[PDB]
């Protein structure tokens, strides 16, 4: 599948689908136009690079973080959240607390490397 | 045990957002050495496969009045012809006073003679010229009854800037591509009403043909609806908002004209030259539009039959413009690079009441419906930063096999107890037949990172 | 009337919107952007400063 194949799939099966949407994410009058657009793409999938790797997830697709989920954000059961759910909505009732959830993978992030620089050179 | 937040990279989640747009053009489109005036050097080619792959259960709402692409594809065609009329001919030392006779023995009465005097290649030198100047490109300047002094109309406001005498406004088909990141979503249902959801959303990279015809009043070649007429209007309130008649079964209309002599060329310096109306050989006719008959009576019984849900118990009628000068009351195009404006008289002449008429009858096909009209050279268009034109002329006679694809009305204001309302034809922004051929398609921003709960503990 | 020091006169002739007729006009230019252009002792040819 290539644009979208699971755009309003099974959110269980919508796991299998994210590197075909993620392969593709680069490919005078109009001599000004293209080169904006082009360096803005380039400069939008760098930020999503820099914003992967700013908590420790860079290379990697689905990336696990130990900061916890409070019940105040979804307060929904697991099974019917990825067994019936798309991602479209998902989107539509989260994107407002997108910021805090960032701040808090920063925040572990940074108590993860300073444990781990603490490890290294007490050792 | 508790929910664990991790990230998702490469996450199917969209929003809207307004980014500038590609080309796409046809490989015979390239061969040309003619350069055409868009799809030569500038637009990109295209792949011959356009990829289209339908989604699954997605609902997505569309708003076909507030969108992007119509703007950007107006600023577009708006900034690109203004870039190929910089290297041709000015008609700058075309100013002088003109004197203006008759058409020689058995006047045509639509042309005058106008013999004036011109600079030659040499900057001293001067010679008297002559041309058949078209009538409403002719001013008659004036301090009293004076019936052989006259000028040229864009002398008096802004430029005289001639189009180049290779290039040609065939309107060949382009395709809107999206750019990298983004995706084009396209409604693929037939009871589209123009304006909420639709639940056969389809994701596109390259739009389809599209041709930027040059067109007010009435719509000429463009793309069919599926499977009835359909109705496109933002609020179907006021009387001030255009509505979009989209039609089935298309109509023939041709147009046609007497013959010429020749492009009669004139220098006026070095390089500079233009090519005016010649003589006329032969009888001199009238430029006319035949549209068939029965196809029309039928159609517009059909557009009736399909306006009458949106108004239960009121009669239509249709009656002429509601006034004005001559570029807007009249139906105005180009074929084979000369322009075409056209009383629509003894086309919106009639009512309907609710009650069909059939009409079967074979031998009846050969009345038709015969529009008479003038030509224009001078071409004011996009009612403002036009960059005014002269459209040279042709030599022989000329043909408009067209096709029709939909139309534009105005409901009038009523009075009380107004049961019997009318539809007036009108054009006015150019807007409107680019936003009739993109009804289907919407940009779209895909973001790839997501969260989402699950078990997952990252090991130490 | 008056005087109207630092400031001249200094009407033209000027091309309307055809070629061949022309028409005169008037304004006020400053003393400064006026040089005396002269092959003589004439005291009223006058040109503008920035066609030279
Ligand atoms: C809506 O759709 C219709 C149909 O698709 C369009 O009608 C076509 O319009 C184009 C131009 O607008 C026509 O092309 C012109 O045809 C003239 C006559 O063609 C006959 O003769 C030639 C040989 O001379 C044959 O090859 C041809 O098959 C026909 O038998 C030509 O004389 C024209 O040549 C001019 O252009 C070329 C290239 O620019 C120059 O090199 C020439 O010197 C000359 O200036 C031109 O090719 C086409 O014929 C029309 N189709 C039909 C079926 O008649 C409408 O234009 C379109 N739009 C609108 C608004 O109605
Ligand atoms: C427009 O006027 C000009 C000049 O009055 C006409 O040119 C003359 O045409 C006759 C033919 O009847 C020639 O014998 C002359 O030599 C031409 N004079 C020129 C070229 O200076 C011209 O014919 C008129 N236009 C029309 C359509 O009749
Ligand atoms: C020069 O252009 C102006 C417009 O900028 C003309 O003014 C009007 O032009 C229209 C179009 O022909 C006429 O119908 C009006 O009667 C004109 N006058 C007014 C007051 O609106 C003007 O007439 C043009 N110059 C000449 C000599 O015709
Ligand atoms: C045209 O401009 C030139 C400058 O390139 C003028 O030359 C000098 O102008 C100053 C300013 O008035 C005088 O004081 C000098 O005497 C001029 N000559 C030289 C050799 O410096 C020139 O005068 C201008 N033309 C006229 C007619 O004034
Ligand atoms: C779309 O969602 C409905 C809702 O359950 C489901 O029945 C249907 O199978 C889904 N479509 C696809 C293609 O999975
Ligand atoms: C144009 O120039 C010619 C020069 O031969 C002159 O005789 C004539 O009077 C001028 N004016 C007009 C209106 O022809
Ligand atoms: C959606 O559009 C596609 C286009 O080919 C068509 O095949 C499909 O049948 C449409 N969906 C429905 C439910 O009709
Ligand atoms: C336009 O539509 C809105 C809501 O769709 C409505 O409130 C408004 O009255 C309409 N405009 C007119 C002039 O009726
Ligand atoms: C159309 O407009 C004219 C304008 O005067 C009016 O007289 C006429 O009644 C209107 N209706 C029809 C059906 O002609
Ligand atoms: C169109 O035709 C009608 C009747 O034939 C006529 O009254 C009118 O002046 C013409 N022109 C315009 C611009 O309506
Ligand atoms: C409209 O149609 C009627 C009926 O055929 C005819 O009498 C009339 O002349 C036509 N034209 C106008 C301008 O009313
Ligand atoms: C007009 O031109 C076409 C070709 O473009 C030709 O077939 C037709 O015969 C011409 N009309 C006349 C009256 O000769
Ligand atoms: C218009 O209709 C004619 C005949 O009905 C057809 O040959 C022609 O291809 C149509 N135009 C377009 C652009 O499809
Ligand atoms: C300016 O041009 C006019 C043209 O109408 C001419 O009559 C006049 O002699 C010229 N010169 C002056 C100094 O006014």
């Amino acid at each position: 599948l290539g644009f979208l194949g699971a755009a309003g799939s099974t959110m269980g099966a919508a796991s299998m689908t994210l590197t075909v949407q993620a392969r593709n994410l680069l490919s005078t009058v109009w001599g000004i136009k293209q080169l904006q657009a082009r360096v803005l793409a380039v400069e939008r999938y760098l930020r999503d690079q820099q914003l992967l790797g700013i908590w420790g997830c860079s290379g990697k697709l689905i990336c696990c973080t130990n900061v916890p989920w409070n019940s105040s954000w979804s307060n929904r059961n697991l099974s019917e959240i990825w067994d019936n759910m798309t991602w479209l909505q998902w989107d539509k009732e989260i994107s407002n607390y997108t910021q805090i959830i960032y701040g808090l993978l920063e925040e572990s992030q940074n108590q993860q490397e300073k444990n781990e620089q603490d490890l290294l050179a007490l050792d | 045990e508790n929910l664990w937040v991790t990230v998702y990279y490469g996450v199917p989640v969209w929003k809207e957002a307004k980014t500038t747009l590609f080309c796409a053009s046809d490989a015979r489109a390239y061969e040309k050495e003619v350069h055409n005036v868009w799809a030569t050097h500038a637009c990109v080619p295209t792949d011959p496969s356009p990829q289209e792959l339908v989604l699954g259960n997605v609902t997505e709402n569309f708003n076909m009045w507030k969108n992007d692409m119509v703007d950007q594809m107006h600023e577009d065609i708006i900034s690109l012809w203004d870039q190929s009329l910089k290297p041709c001919v000015k008609l700058t030392p075309l100013c002088v006073t003109l004197i203006c006779s008759d058409a020689g023995s058995g006047g045509v009465e639509e042309m005058k003679n106008c013999s004036f005097n011109t600079t030659t290649e040499i900057r001293d030198k001067e010679k008297k010229e002559y041309a058949l100047f078209y009538k409403p490109d002719i001013v008659p300047l004036s301090e009293t009854n004076n019936t052989s002094e006259y000028r040229l109309i864009n002398c008096n406001t802004s430029a005289c800037t001639q189009a180049c005498p290779k290039v040609t406004f065939e309107p060949i088909p382009i395709h809107y591509c999206a750019p990298a990141g983004y995706a084009i979503l396209k409604c693929n249902d037939e009871t589209f009403n123009g304006t909420g959801p639709c639940s056969n959303v389809s994701t596109v990279q390259c739009t389809h043909g599209i041709r930027p015809v040059v067109s007010t009043q009435l719509l000429l070649n463009g793309s069919l609806a599926e499977k009835e007429i359909v109705i496109r209007s933002e609020n179907l309130t006021n009387n001030a908002k255009i509505i979009i008649v989209h039609l089935h079964t298309p109509v023939e209309i041709v147009c046609t004209r007497p013959n010429n002599n020749t492009r009669k060329s004139v220098r006026i310096g070095p390089g500079q030259t233009f090519y005016a109306t010649g003589d006329i050989i032969g009888d001199i006719k009238q430029a006319h539009c035949n549209i068939s008959e029965e196809k029309w009576n039928d159609t517009l019984q059909k557009v009736g039959i399909e306006l009458q849900k949106h108004f239960p118990n009121k009669t239509i009628k249709y009656n002429q413009s509601a006034g004005g000068d001559m570029e807007i009351t009249t139906h105005s195009f180009n074929c084979g690079g000369e322009f075409f404006y056209c009383n629509t008289s003894n086309l919106f002449n009639g009512t309907y009441n609710g009650t069909y008429i059939s009409t079967n009858s074979s031998a009846n096909s050969t009345s038709t419906i015969t529009l008479q009209c003038r030509i224009k050279q001078i071409i004011n268009m996009w009612q403002g930063v036009g960059r005014c034109m002269y459209a040279p002329p042709i030599a022989g006679n000329i043909t408009c096999r067209s096709n029709i694809t939909g139309l534009l009305l105005t409901r009038d204001g009523g009075t009380n107890s107004n049961e019997t309302e009318t539809f007036r034809p009108a054009g006015g922004d150019m807007r409107d037949n680019w936003r009739s051929e993109l009804y289907k398609y919407k940009v779209v921003k895909i973001e790839p990172l997501g969260v989402a709960p699950t078990r997952c503990k990252r090991r130490v």
